[PDB]
């Protein structure tokens, strides 16, 4: 199991 | 040895044309970086026709050609921390020149916004086209790898680390060749840096581990798309980024069934947590990756001319056609300028 859709950035951590 | 006396006397001279390449590249690179366009449109020159990511697609007025116009509202950005990293994105953009990096063709300001116009780019986001085929197949993904790593070996050359590699951040184009786009994150840096920034999924572990990190950290990413096409999901993979670090920080890589040997190999070699190991960070530097046998069949050169046949051409219907991209539901320009002292050098 994972995230199939579009990832954000992290700005931190 | 492994070639005879023809291929290691045309290898070492390929490899001697690619330092006189970037020498060249870094001097038209370095006079753009020292003085920075500027003001170079207003918003009246653009009809808005569509949402496509904001960013909209955009007609200008004069010409009749399409855009892709970003706006990035100068209150948000100062909220967030961005200031810096949209300084450089900017700065960083209007001074590349590479087939297969957007290219900036106009930008400007008004009291509330930030305004980057770039090439429109008609074919869509890798991501959409990968989760919809489900994977690439080792020659398609290799195809749109060799233009990465080219790309790379040019950004890094410039000191520039790119630090946000994804299917998100890969347009098709018409011919089915890649466009790098989203260089917020970009910086150029001589050695190390130290922001923790990036997308779980394709972070470097010595980013999660708050290191001092360097351009390497960008071919670790190289090694998770080369993955992710080949696969059709990522190898550290899980619902929430903690559970996604964990993994990544392990120095653990288990591999579908069909990926081949060599395909393996390259990976464990980008995918290697000890930076003294990793290619790409090597004495050899990029040519490792691209001497490496996954490679064996790439033309170099022939890429970068866009002379090779590409795996996939997205449907096209027309100029205006968005229809590679989704759908979304004005803008609003104020009276009073805002944070005007903090980006005035964009
Ligand atoms: C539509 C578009 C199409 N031609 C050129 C573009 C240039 C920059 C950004 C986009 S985008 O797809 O909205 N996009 C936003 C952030 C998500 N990552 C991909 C970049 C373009």
């Amino acid at each position: 199991a994972g995230r199939t859709g579009r990832r954000q950035a992290i700005h931190d951590i | 040895g492994h070639m005879g006396n023809a291929a290691a006397a045309k290898k070492g001279s390929e490899q001697e044309s690619v330092k006189e390449f970037l020498a060249k590249a870094k001097e038209e690179f370095l006079k753009k970086w020292e003085s920075p366009s500027q003001n170079t449109a207003q918003l009246d020159h653009f009809d808005r026709i569509k949402t496509l990511g904001r960013v909209m697609l955009v007609k200008h007025k004069e010409t009749g050609n399409h855009y892709a116009m970003k706006i990035l509202d100068k209150q948000k950005v100062v909220k967030l921390k961005q200031i810096e990293h949209t300084l450089n994105e900017k700065r960083i953009l209007q001074a590349v020149n590479f087939p297969f990096l957007v290219k900036l063709e106009f930008s400007f300001k008004d009291n509330s916004n930030l305004y980057m116009v770039m090439e429109y780019v008609p074919g869509g986001e890798m991501f959409s086209h990968l989760r919809r085929i489900g994977r690439f197949s080792e020659p398609h993904a290799r195809f749109y790898a060799a233009q990465i790593v080219l790309t790379f070996e040019y950004l890094h050359s410039l000191d520039l680390i790119y630090r946000d590699l994804k299917p998100e951040n890969l347009l098709i184009d018409q011919q089915g060749y890649i466009q790098v786009t989203d260089f917020g994150f970009a910086k150029r840096v001589k050695g190390r840096t130290w922001t923790l920034c990036g997308t779980p999924e394709y972070l470097a572990p010595e980013i999660i581990l708050s290191k001092g990190y360097n351009k390497a950290v960008d071919w670790w990413a190289l090694g998770v798309l080369i993955y992710e096409m080949a696969a059709g999901y990522p190898p550290f993979f899980a619902d929430q980024p903690i559970q996604i670090y964990e993994k990544i920080v392990s120095g653990k890589v288990r591999f579908p069934s069909h990926f081949s040997s060599d395909l393996k190999d390259l990976l464990r070699n980008l995918l290697q947590v000890d930076l003294t190991k990793r290619f790409g960070n090597l004495k050899n530097g990029v040519n490792d990756i691209k001497n490496h046998k996954w490679f064996a069949t790439t033309d170099w050169i022939a890429i970068y001319q866009r002379k090779v046949e590409a795996p996939f051409i997205p449907k096209f219907k027309g100029p205006g056609d968005t229809s590679n991209f989704d759908d979304y539901e004005e803008i609003r320009v104020s009276i009073n300028e805002k944070c005007g002292k903090e980006f005035t050098e964009f």
